[PDB]
């Protein structure tokens, strides 16, 4: 009668650990479930700014050839004008030839 | 006897890394919120990266032919000139 | 047997002890990166908050 | 002894079923294990996807503040 009031009494307890251990195995569960859930969540993120960085980087490389088109077609239309008023100077000297 | 401590010691174990797994989920349940936000501005940033691309490859073809047309336009006008200074040059 | 028996869910009781004591190393480790992981994306949340005013005001410079 | 003998057939019941619960646990506790690696394998993953994600930012940060040097040589 003794040594089954120390029995109940550990069985008792051994179970108290038991529920206990589930309530920490689903704690782990319900860990790797909402980690692995966030997860692809991430590959859309690292996706779309993979292909921001691409689009920017295009971009930047387009502009930085639009200064130098422009910087060219300003030198153009510099020769241009220089021939024009030559072509002025020359127009000039025959109405200036009577 | 020892097998009541073992007990008081395991279970307290447990209810410390119970203790602990709950604040974890209260960090995870928050890097749901920061993932999710981040995710959007991922979006709407592929978007106007994509939209400003474009408006960049646009620059560049108005002012390539923008080139092009003064090369040509140069091209005629120093045709001009030289005719003139072959005329008036060949005997 | 049943001395045995209780010598025996005894003995594996022991191991269920032990790894109870990895899995609390490794919850603690768990949090500490979260910790670490929540900080990342609050910056980069920043950073690309930068870089959104960066391109809406370019992008509308162009027109 | 009927007495004692129904008092020590549910005394050697309790004997088992302890044993049992304490093979469950063992394996409750091996799943939570394993399971607890798995995600700290994943965040380690996921923790260099946004350590790119990082560098990403930074590239485009340097590159607008190109972007824009050029535009200003745009008017
Ligand atoms: N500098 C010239 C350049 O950057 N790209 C020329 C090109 O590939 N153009 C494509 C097209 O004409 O459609
Ligand atoms: N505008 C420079 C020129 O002389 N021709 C235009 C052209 O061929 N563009 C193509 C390129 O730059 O690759």
């Amino acid at each position: 009668k003794q040594a089954l009031s120390e029995i109940e009494t550990r069985h008792s307890e051994i179970i108290k650990l038991e529920n206990s251990i589930r309530e920490l195995h689903d704690m782990f569960m319900d860990m790797a479930m909402l980690v692995e859930s966030q997860g692809e969540m991430i590959d859309r993120i690292e996706y779309n700014v993979e292909h921001a960085v691409d689009y920017v980087e295009r971009a930047v490389s387009d502009t930085k050839k639009a200064v130098k088109y422009q910087s060219k077609a300003r030198r153009k239309k510099i020769m241009i004008i220089i021939c024009c008023v030559i072509l002025g100077i020359i127009i000039a000297s025959t109405i200036g030839g009577i | 006897g020892s097998h009541m401590r073992r007990l008081q010691q395991t279970q307290a174990q447990v209810d410390e890394v119970v203790d602990i797994m709950r604040v974890n989920v209260d960090k995870v349940l928050e890097r749901d919120q920061k993932l999710s936000e981040l995710d959007d501005r991922a979006d709407a940033l592929q978007a106007g990266a994509s939209q400003f691309e474009t408006s960049a490859a646009k620059l560049k073809r108005k002012y390539w032919w923008k080139n092009l047309k003064m090369m040509i336009i140069l091209g005629v006008i120093c045709a001009i000139i030289l005719i003139i200074i072959i005329v008036y040059f060949s005997t | 047997s049943h001395m045995a028996r209780e010598n025996e869910m005894d003995e594996n009781l022991e191991q269920v002890s032990g790894i109870i004591g990895n899995l609390r190393h490794m919850a603690l480790d768990m949090g500490n990166e979260i910790d670490t992981q929540n900080r990342q994306i609050d910056r980069i949340m920043e950073k690309a908050d930068s870089n959104k005013t960066r391109i809406d005001e370019a992008n509308q410079r162009a027109t | 002894r009927n007495e004692l003998e129904e008092m020590q057939r549910r005394a050697d019941q309790l004997a088992d079923e302890s044993l049992e619960s304490t093979r469950r646990m063992l394996q409750l506790v091996e799943e939570s294990k394993d399971a607890g690696i798995r995600t700290l394998v994943m965040l380690d993953e996921q923790g260099e996807q946004l350590d790119r994600v990082e560098e990403g930012m930074n590239h485009i940060n340097q590159d607008m503040k190109e972007a824009e040097k050029n535009l200003k040589d745009l008017g």
